[PDB]
Formats: structure tokens, C-alpha cells, sequence
């Protein structure tokens, strides 16, 4: 029993704590030099947020957080980390010589006991668009060991929503969903589930990158701000938008990236995802509206992304769009847990 | 398919 | 508690299910000509073992097997699937008119209940390197609904051993591995986790497909009789082997594939995934050593295949080789269920 | 990827 | 008691004095016709500078440069040689009747008695990456015969340092050392060395060239004034650096190469080894990171060089470098006397 | 060859 | 004060050793499969050779040799090096688990103390033409410590004799050499050493391989029996031959290659360096005639080669034939311990 | 192609 718990199918939460166990993938993540070089530099560049002070690291991996802390001057880190690799961590830890410096408590930090209170929280609570994995509830859960007069780094969260056209894109899904469009497949008859494979294809966002000139209005930008949000605040995440159309063509649905800032005493550093900026193991994500919704240059494309938490430490997806000038409407309800990964 | 990060 | 709860652990039953549920995974197992077209001409040119006959479908997914049972004359045919892929199944059942024909039992071939016994059991359960997936279990255990006298399709499996050389793939996961190497990333030393990173990642098997000229021997063979064998016979596998090197050079590990036999009364149509045949979905399977074996032309390797099932529905395996002549000996522990996806 | 802990049946 | 003694071990020199007691030695470097006609073109072109001099030649194998100075108008040269070669330039100066001009005079410039102080010095001391063989020393050990207003030849020694990324070289020594991972050498376990074979390989500079295309940062120049400097200044080499990255990048080491001036009256004269200029018998060097750092186009890798001389005619190399950005740092020592000749 | 601890200048 | 070093100058046996004491070198010969695996079947076919019984191992090197004792159950072994290479012998002993079976004796066999005497003493002395190095001599020392009627690997050792016909080889020589001949490089007569550059290539052995199609008669043998052999025999070793000459044409000198045989109680393994068998890292050496001599298929090709040990750890070698129906000779003088690696 | 120190030719 415990909050992490309670909001978590058991099936759902082995496979993700497995997942992270392998060493493959803290390496796929520390080598994404944007990630990985940005916190380092926000940590350093900030040191007298650091210095002589006690850090708690949420969900540490490998370490490298606790570690770049330890590099700032921090006198005390306590590294949780729920996965098998809390067990590599504290090999690192006593390789590095850093025992007296660096606590790993293994276990999930909704569950361990920290002795003290602590003067800063560092973590990368961040899944792709943001909120997959609901480990920011588990970052803001933390906060119950903050000082009150405690800062947390990253500071705030921005996920940034803009209408996008990407018409191959589109008309893939029905592609792909044709193939149950044959009378005869080795004689039998597929047609009858054309249908719902064209459901199943449009219920899956894509998680991949793109050309920014696909983008037909400034994003619409919701800010979490870490040091105020409760847990409570990312169950149910509305996010209202009116785009003010910049080009004319048809919108296919909307595209999500984030960032993230540590506001430190020295300086503010911004970690951003967007497609402006040098891919990230991130990426961005996409999801399709059912259908296409044609919009004016100036014309006001209004709905709302709705973000509802699930058990498998994921989202529903649901969004609703409108063009105001001719009330042609949209919609679609997405997976966030399962997409379709389109890289190449 | 279980991947809960994507690769980089 | 069925025979299969009680080998499989829930978390790992509801991914697996859960991937069958896609009809996406559908449309890429029956986009696979060789395997769709393979097991079309095994059933319908052995027609007589159909006509009028009843069947069983182990693991039926959208019913493709079925359909072919039923173009081949069978009388009454149960397809069992226990992904929410048996509803789709029902409805292209109902939309071919072949309700009177085809009977779709949703659920787990150990748990649910037939009318009758059946002359024949078709099914598709063979995993990567065959056994991956403890499906041959499942359509082992099946065989209680089977008539005495009752045919297997397909009825014996073949697994297939030879070891290779590929330096390539070897120093490509060897590299990889190495980034726990820096003594100074970002300030930090990796090096203590050397060891473990070497251990995770050659564990991992190495689905992909490979050009003939690596092997370094001919191939030992390990057949499965379905007819005959009780799932109990694959919870501890144990393939000796004994090769005699035709080339001289480096032994990277051991490259596995499979073939399926359908036994029918008319011909035996045959269904192979080795790596002189066109490619299939399934690929070949290679485990790598951590470090290679030299061995020269005419010597003799050595040693045992072991695999051991796990509650994940896959194997744990066990690779022991062994240079007779000059004693060099390697060990592996693979980890069936977490390979390395190359192609 | 280096790891796809779900996919039971490879792409063909 | 004397000089060369003092700093050299006894069975460095009587391998090092072997070595350029062959005729098929001499051969070698006079076939390289960018030294042998650079060194003609300095002397030849500042004809001036000998007209009518007293010359010293320090180490003068053959006689080659000897004969160079006498073509200028040297009025007497001495030509100091302490292998065995001194016998043959002995004879072909009879054999080119310059008995009058050319006097050889056998034994180590530290320890021969020289009957007259001279106008100008000449020599090739130039070892592999400049300072190998200590000769520099000697060089400027033979300025206590050179007059006040006095010269010498070369006049500046420039060694230039550039960081390079060469993933097959790293890759060709690192594999060499994994020989020594093996668990199971003729089932022998060689694990237990693997670290001590790294050591030893990447202890061992790099001589060969190179395509300049590998080279990421403009490089550092660490000047060497043959005219001013003492004999102590080269027995601790200290040159820092602070590279400007100009290509993102593993960086496998840095690469070392140099350049001497003749500054003469007339014109000046440059001998380079650059891997931007014509190959000599020097090539160039490259000492390795036993793991390479990762750097960004524009970060900043700084650090130190410091070679410290040894009793067996060469330095022990000491390299740190550091990713200013990020803190990956790498240190790495090296045995400059026994490298790798690549080429 | 790995090692030629006696020669002194490479071959050109 | 010892054997070794009143046959040995000290800057030769420094750079001797130090050559030995790179782990580089020690697999360069580890790598000759040729050798490292003969040596193991020579070993482990004579099992009954080493079960139980005492070793002394000379000049182990990495400790190869030691293992492969064990591996056959030898009781205990001496393992003798003088180069730095043995603190890594020590190392693989203790990580091989064999403190107890081997111990490492650092030192050269002339001076160090063993506790008892062995049954059996194994070795690699074997340089280039067999005798380079002069190690035979401290495994004929090494006998000091066998007990009566102890065997010895290898127990004899066959150098092999035959002159060849190389045209090109000899005409080599004189290209190289005349490049001296000319009167103006740079400006300078080089002439006056050409004659000295000859006579300089013409004193290097040949270390390369070649077709055996070039041997002109049938191969003398001169045997050392190791069991029988004393170190003063190998100070100077003169060898006759009287070959009979099978091909008609110019004689331009005598090839050299050895055998060793380990003559064991169940068997005798034989390692050959001849041109007939797999090459290895000890090739074949040739020696030149400074002049070629004819010789028709059925006269006789009479001398002797003479080998004189000095204290370079090495021999100078003469040779000097005679063309018996005709009286024309040849001779020559070479220097085995600098010799031409010609082999591409 | 000389050999100076090389004691044992490379295999
Ligand atoms: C995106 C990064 C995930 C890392 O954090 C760990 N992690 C997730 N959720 C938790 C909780 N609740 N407690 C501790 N650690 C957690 C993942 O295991 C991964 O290392
Ligand atoms: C490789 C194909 C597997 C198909 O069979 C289904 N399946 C697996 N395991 C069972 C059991 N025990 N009962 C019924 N169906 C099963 C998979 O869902 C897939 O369609
Ligand atoms: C790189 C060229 C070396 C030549 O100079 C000779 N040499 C080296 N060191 C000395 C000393 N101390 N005195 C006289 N000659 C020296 C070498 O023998 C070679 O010819
Ligand atoms: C050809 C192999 C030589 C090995 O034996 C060692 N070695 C040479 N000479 C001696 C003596 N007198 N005592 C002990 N070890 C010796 C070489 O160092 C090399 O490993
Ligand atoms: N992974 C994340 C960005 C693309 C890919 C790479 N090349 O690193
Ligand atoms: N999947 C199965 C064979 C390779 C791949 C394809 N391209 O069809
Ligand atoms: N030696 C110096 C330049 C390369 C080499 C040659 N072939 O001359
Ligand atoms: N070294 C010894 C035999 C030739 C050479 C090789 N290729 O191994």
C-alpha cells in the first residue's frame, strides 16, 4: 500500500521497472548529449545551490544526477531509485569514492523513508510529451522531504501543442489499414475489419520528429510549475488552446514537445525538445485528429487537450478542435501508453 | 511495445 | 489455477496477450508470404486429412488457419485464442459464411472446454528460435482433445545448431558494451560496470538473418515429435553437440534456426526459417560468446546447449562449448526473452 | 532499439 | 665524468651508437631527399654564413653535412661522430681530397677535445617527435665552442601538437591489447592482465602519417631557441594547451609533428615534418587515449604535456587532457623510446 | 613488427 | 660472478630481457599456433611424463608452459624467468588458481636457488637457426637441477643444412649497395664505400622463407642431444657437410632451418621449422657466399659451417664451401645477431 | 626491414 500504489497496475509497473534495469538504457539516455550535457551545465553553472547543501535525486538510474551534484559541492545526496539499477548505482558510487556523499536508497520514493529534509530536489521525471511514465507525481511527491524554503530542478515544465498538416502522414493510416480491404486473401474475406484497423492505427500517437514547416500556428504553451503543483494537478490535465492560424491547409491533428527550466540563484537553463532545437531521445508527438479540419490563414482553430492519468503509469488522450469561422469539427481519443514509433 | 523511452 | 497459470507469471501473460490483441500484429504475421503460403499448401494439399474431418486451432489469432481448414473440407473446427483477437476472428467467421464451420472458443486452450474430440490439431506455436514463446506447451497440452491416431500440423520441429563467425557483430555489441568503460564520463567512472554491461548485453540473442558462408560447421539437429511429447519434455531442453570444423578461424557463438514439418497423408510440406531459404518474420537466431574460440579445420567443439524454461514464456539458455584439442572453453547464459532486434 | 521488452513476434 | 655519461645509461648508448654504425642506416636517411636537400638548400643559399668559417658538426654520421659546409666555403670544418661511421666519412673525405677542409674527429661531442672555437654549428639532432634521442642536449652541449657572435643550424626547433579522431587506430591497438581478455587461451585464463596489456600497448606512441582530415583543432606551437636555450632546459618539457575544437567528435589522442628553421644572413630556410607538407623519414607521431574524449565543436580541451627525460636517451611522456565543458578528463603516459612503427 | 627497441630513427 | 653473466656483455642481456618483458611479445610467440600448440600435445600426449612428478619450467615467460604441466597434473612446478614478464606469470598463476602447483622463480636459471631437485624440465630455448640467443646453453645449465634419469622437452634438437639457388636474393645485395656508387650525391663521391656497403649486407642472415624448390641438395643434420649436451659444447659448433649436389646452377648459399623433438614415454611429438612444413615464427635463415659457385647435378659441395658463440648472445658464423670437381670456393662471415627480416 | 632488438622474429 502506498500512493504509487494505488495509481499503478501491478502488470504495468514490473514491465516498466524491467525496463529500466538494463544498463542498455541508461546508457541510451546518458548518451543523448542534450539531456545529459544540459543537466550537468545547470547543475554547475548554479554550484551555490549545490554547495554544502542536502540533494535528494528521484529516480537516480545509474547515478550520473547524484554524481553531477556531487561535482556542484553538495555535501549529502540521497539517490532513490526504484529499479534493479539502484544496485549499479551504488557500485558506482563506491568506485567513484563518493560513499560519504552519496546515500542510494533503494525503492520507490512514494515508499523509502529519507532521515532529513532536504534543500533541493533534482530529477528527470520527463516520458515523452511530457507526461508518459506519470513520474512527475512522483517527482512532485517528493516535495514532502523539501524544506519549505527549497528549490527543485528542474523548476517548471512547458508542454507546447501546435496544429501541424502532414498529409502523408494522414492518408499512411489508411494505407497501412487497407490491407484488410481484399475480398479474397488466400481466399478469405478481410473486409469486415477494415474498420477497426483503422481505429486501432488512429487511437496511436506518433512518436517521431518532422520538418518545423509543417507547423501552421505559434504553440499554445502549459507551464507546470514544480515548486507549486501538487500530485493531484496531473490527474486530470485540461489544456484549452486557440491557435491563430499562420497558414492556410488542411490540419491533421497536433503536435506536442516540451521544456523544462531549472531556475537557479546564478541562472535559468532551458532543456527543450522542441523541433526547433537538436533531436533529443525524446522526439516529439504527434496525434491525428479523425479527420482533417480545413483552416485560413487568421482564422482561430479553439478545442481542448485532455490529459486523463490511467493505471499504466500513462495518459488518454482526448482532443477536440474546431475552426471558429466555419464550425467544422474534429476529434480523436488516443493511447498514449502504446505508440507507433515512426524514426527512421 | 514496452519501451518506455524512446532510443536516442 | 490452470496448467498455464501456473507456469506463467500475470505480468508477463497480459504483455503477451496484449501484443496479440493488435490487428497490426495480425496483418505482419499474414504479410509473411513464406509462413501464410507455406501453411496454406501443407493443409490444403493434404485435403484428405480434412474432409469431413473436425479440428482444432490452437492460437487461431484472426483465424487465418481455420479459413484454410475449412477450404479443405473440415466438417466442424474450434479456434481457440485467448487474445481479444477471437472477436475479430468471430467476425470474419460471420462475414465468409462460414459460421456452421468455424466455432471460435475465446480463451486459453489449457482452460477452455470442447464438445468433442478432434481428428486433427493445427496451430502456428513456434516462437523465435522455436521456442520462445512456451506456446509448444500450450499445443502440446491440446493434444487431450486429440482422437488416438490424431494428426499434428504441423507434427515435428527441427532446431537447428552451427557455429559462426562474424567479427562485425561481434566487436558491434562489444563496442557497445565498452561505453561502461570510461573512466571519465562527464567527470564520472564507468568502468566498475564493465563487466556487468559485457554480461547484459551478450545475453541478448541476435534476431536478424545472416549469409551461409559464416558458419563454421555443419549443423547438429534437435527434433521435437509433436505426436509424441508431453509438454513436460520442454521444461528442461538439453541439446548436446559435437562439431567438426570445416574452416579454421574465430567461433563467435552458435547461430540457431528452425524447421516444421507437416506430415500429412497426401505429401510432407515443409516450413524452414534457415538462412538458405527465403527470409521469414521469425529470421535466425545467433548467441554470442563473450569471448571467441579459435579453433583450425578438423577440430572438434564441444559441449551443451542447455534451455531451461522460465515463468516469462521463454527459456533461459545455457551455452557451454569447448575446443576439444587445445581445451579452450566458453560459457554463455542467454536471456531468450529480451533479444537484440538487428535487422 | 536495444530493447523492445513486448515484441513477442519480430517485423517480418 | 663526462656529460653524455652522467645522463645515459651504458647499454642505451652502445645500442643507440650500434644502430647508426651501419652503412644501410646512413643510406636511409640520405635517400630522404627533403631532409638531405633541405639541409643542402639552408647551407648552400646562406653560402655566406660559412665563406671563410670555422665550422663544428655534431654527429656527422657520413659526412653529408660536412660536405655541404664545404661546397659553401667553410675554411676548416670538424666533424664530431661517436659511432663507427666516423672510419667512413673519414674516408670519403680523402676520397673527395677535402683533407685540407673536413677534419673528423671520433668520440661523443662531450668528451672529444676540439682545437679551435668555431663560427657556426651544424646537425641533424632531430629525433621522432623532435626530442627522442636527447641529441638536442648534445647540440647545445657544442655551444661552449662557439664563439659569442656564433650561429647555428638549425636555429629554432617548433613541435606542434593538434588533437586527432582515428576510430581505426584506436580501434587496432585496443584490439591487440583484448588478446590478453581471453578467459580461456588454450585454457588458459589471461584476464587478469588485460589491464596491464592496455597499459602497455597504448604506452607506446604511434610513429606513421596521417591525412590531416583527422585533425580537430588548430594546433599548439612549443618553440625550442637552439641559440639561447641551455642543456638543462630539455630535461623537463612542459607545454600546456588549450584547444579550440573546430569539429564535433571522439578525440583518440593528439598528434605531434615539427618544424626547424636555418635562420641565416641571407634567407631562412624551414625543415618541417607537418603532415600537411612532404613525408620525411620522421613521419609523425600520435600518442593515444587508452579511452578518447568526447568533445563538441567549440568546447574548449585543455591541459599539459610534460615529457621528462630518462637515462635511455629519450622522455617519458605525460599527457592529461579535459573536455573544459563537461570534466571528461584523461591522463595517459608513454614510453617514448619504444614506439610503434606503424607506417 | 610490435617492438624494435633498437631502432632509433624510423625507416624512410 | 655467475655463468650467464660471464658469457653475457650487460648491454646486450639489458636489451635482451627488456625485449622479454613485453606482454606484446610474449603473444606474439603465443600466437604462433604452430608452436603454442605443439608444445600442448607434446605435453599433454605425454601425460604420464608430468602426473605428479616435478617441473622445472626455463624461461616460462608468461607461464604458458607451466599450465600446460599442470594441465597434464604435474605435482609442482618451478617456473624460472628473468624478465620483468615473470611479476605477470604471478599474476596468472594466482588467477588461475595454481599458487599451490606453480611457483615463480624470479631470476635467470644460472643464479637462482631452486629447493629440490625435478623429474622433468621444459623449455622454449629455440631462437632463429636454433642457436641464436645462446638459451640452449642455459637449458644445458639447467641440468644442474634434474634428477638422474630425468627427461627433458625438447629432449634433441636438429639443424638442417642445404644450399639453395636465389638468384635475385644475391643480386639484391648489390642494387642496395650501389647506391654508393656514384660520383656526385648532392655533390659528393659516394664511391669509396661502396665495397664497405657489400661487404655490410653480405655478413646479414636472411630471416625470411622461401619455395622449396630452391634447395639444390639434400639437407645435413647436426644434432644437439639436450639429455647428453654440455654448455661448453655449443661455444663452438662446427658442422661439415659434403652435399651432392641434385640440380645443375649457381649456389648462392645455405639455408638453415631446425626440428626439436619430445621424446616422451608414451610418444614422440615432433615441432619442425622446415620450408616443408607450416611456417612459423622462426622462418628459415639463409646465408649468402659472397661469390656464387656452380655446381652440375652429381658434384659435391664440400665445407664447413662454424659457429662461434659471443658474448652478444649470439654466434658469428663462418662458412666456407668448395665445388670438389672443380676447386671453385666461397666463403663468408655473418653476424647471426643482426639479421635482414626479408619475409612480406 | 632490419630487426635491431627484435630477438624473436614477428609470427
Ligand atoms: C524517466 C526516468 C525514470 C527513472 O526514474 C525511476 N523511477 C520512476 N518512477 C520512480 C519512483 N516512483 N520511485 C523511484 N524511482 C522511480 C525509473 O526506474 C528510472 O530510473
Ligand atoms: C505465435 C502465435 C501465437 C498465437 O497463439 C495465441 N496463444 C498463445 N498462447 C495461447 C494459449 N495458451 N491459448 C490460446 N491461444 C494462445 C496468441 O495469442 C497468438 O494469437
Ligand atoms: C639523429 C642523428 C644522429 C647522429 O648523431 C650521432 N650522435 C648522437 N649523439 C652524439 C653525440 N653525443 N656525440 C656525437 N655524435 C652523436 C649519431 O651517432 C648519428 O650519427
Ligand atoms: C626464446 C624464449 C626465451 C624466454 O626465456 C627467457 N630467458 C632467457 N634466458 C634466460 C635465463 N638465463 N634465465 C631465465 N629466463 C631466461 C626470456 O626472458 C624469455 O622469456
Ligand atoms: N536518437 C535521438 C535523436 C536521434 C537519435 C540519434 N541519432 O542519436
Ligand atoms: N520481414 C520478414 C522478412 C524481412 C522483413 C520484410 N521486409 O518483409
Ligand atoms: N620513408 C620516408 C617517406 C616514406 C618512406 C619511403 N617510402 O621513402
Ligand atoms: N608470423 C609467423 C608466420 C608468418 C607470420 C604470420 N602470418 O602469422
Amino acid at each position: 500500500r502506498s500512493v504509487f500504489s494505488e495509481r499503478t497496475e501491478e502488470s504495468s509497473a514490473v514491465q516498466y521497472f524491467q525496463f529500466y534495469g538494463y544498463l542498455s538504457q541508461q546508457q541510451n539516455m546518458m548518451q543523448d548529449y542534450v539531456r545529459t550535457g544540459t543537466y550537468q551545465r545547470a547543475i554547475l553553472q548554479n554550484h551555490t545551490d549545490f554547495k554544502d547543501k542536502i540533494v535528494l535525486d528521484v529516480g537516480c538510474g545509474s547515478g550520473i544526477l547524484s554524481f553531477f551534484a556531487a561535482q556542484a559541492g553538495a555535501r549529502k545526496i540521497y539517490a532513490v531509485e526504484a529499479s534493479t539499477m539502484a544496485q549499479h548505482a551504488e557500485v558506482l558510487v563506491k568506485s567513484n569514492n563518493l560513499t560519504d556523499r552519496i546515500v542510494v536508497i533503494p525503492g520507490k520514493v512514494e515508499e523509502v523513508s529519507l532521515p532529513e529534509q532536504v534543500d533541493i530536489i533534482i530529477s528527470e521525471p520527463m516520458g515523452y510529451m511530457l507526461f508518459n511514465e506519470r513520474m512527475l507525481e512522483s517527482y512532485l511527491h517528493a516535495k514532502k522531504y523539501l524544506k519549505p524554503s527549497g528549490n527543485m530542478f528542474p523548476t517548471i515544465g512547458d508542454v507546447h501543442l501546435a496544429p501541424f498538416t502532414d498529409e502523408q502522414l494522414y492518408m499512411e493510416q489508411f494505407t497501412k489499414a487497407n490491407f484488410w480491404y481484399q475480398p479474397s486473401f488466400h481466399g478469405v474475406d478481410l473486409s469486415a475489419l477494415r474498420g477497426a484497423a483503422v481505429d486501432e492505427y488512429f487511437r496511436q500517437p506518433v512518436v517521431d520528429t518532422f520538418d518545423i514547416r509543417i507547423l501552421m500556428a505559434k504553440s499554445v504553451k502549459y507551464t507546470v510549475n514544480f515548486l507549486e503543483a501538487k500530485e493531484g494537478d496531473l490527474h486530470r490535465i485540461e489544456i484549452p488552446f486557440k491557435f491563430h492560424m499562420l497558414h492556410s491547409g488542411l490540419v491533421h491533428g497536433l503536435a506536442f514537445w516540451f521544456d523544462v527550466a531549472f531556475i537557479g540563484s546564478i541562472m535559468t537553463v532551458w532543456l527543450s525538445t522542441a523541433p526547433t532545437e537538436p533531436l533529443t531521445h525524446w522526439y516529439q508527438v504527434r496525434c491525428l485528429f479523425q479527420s482533417p479540419l480545413f483552416a485560413k490563414a487568421g482564422d482561430t482553430l479553439s478545442g481542448t487537450c485532455l490529459l486523463i492519468a490511467n493505471k499504466r503509469q500513462s495518459y488518454d488522450i482526448s482532443i477536440v478542435a474546431q475552426v471558429d469561422q466555419t464550425g467544422s469539427k474534429s476529434s480523436n481519443l488516443l493511447d498514449l501508453k502504446n505508440p507507433f514509433f515512426r524514426y527512421t | 511495445p514496452g519501451a518506455i523511452r524512446p532510443a536516442a
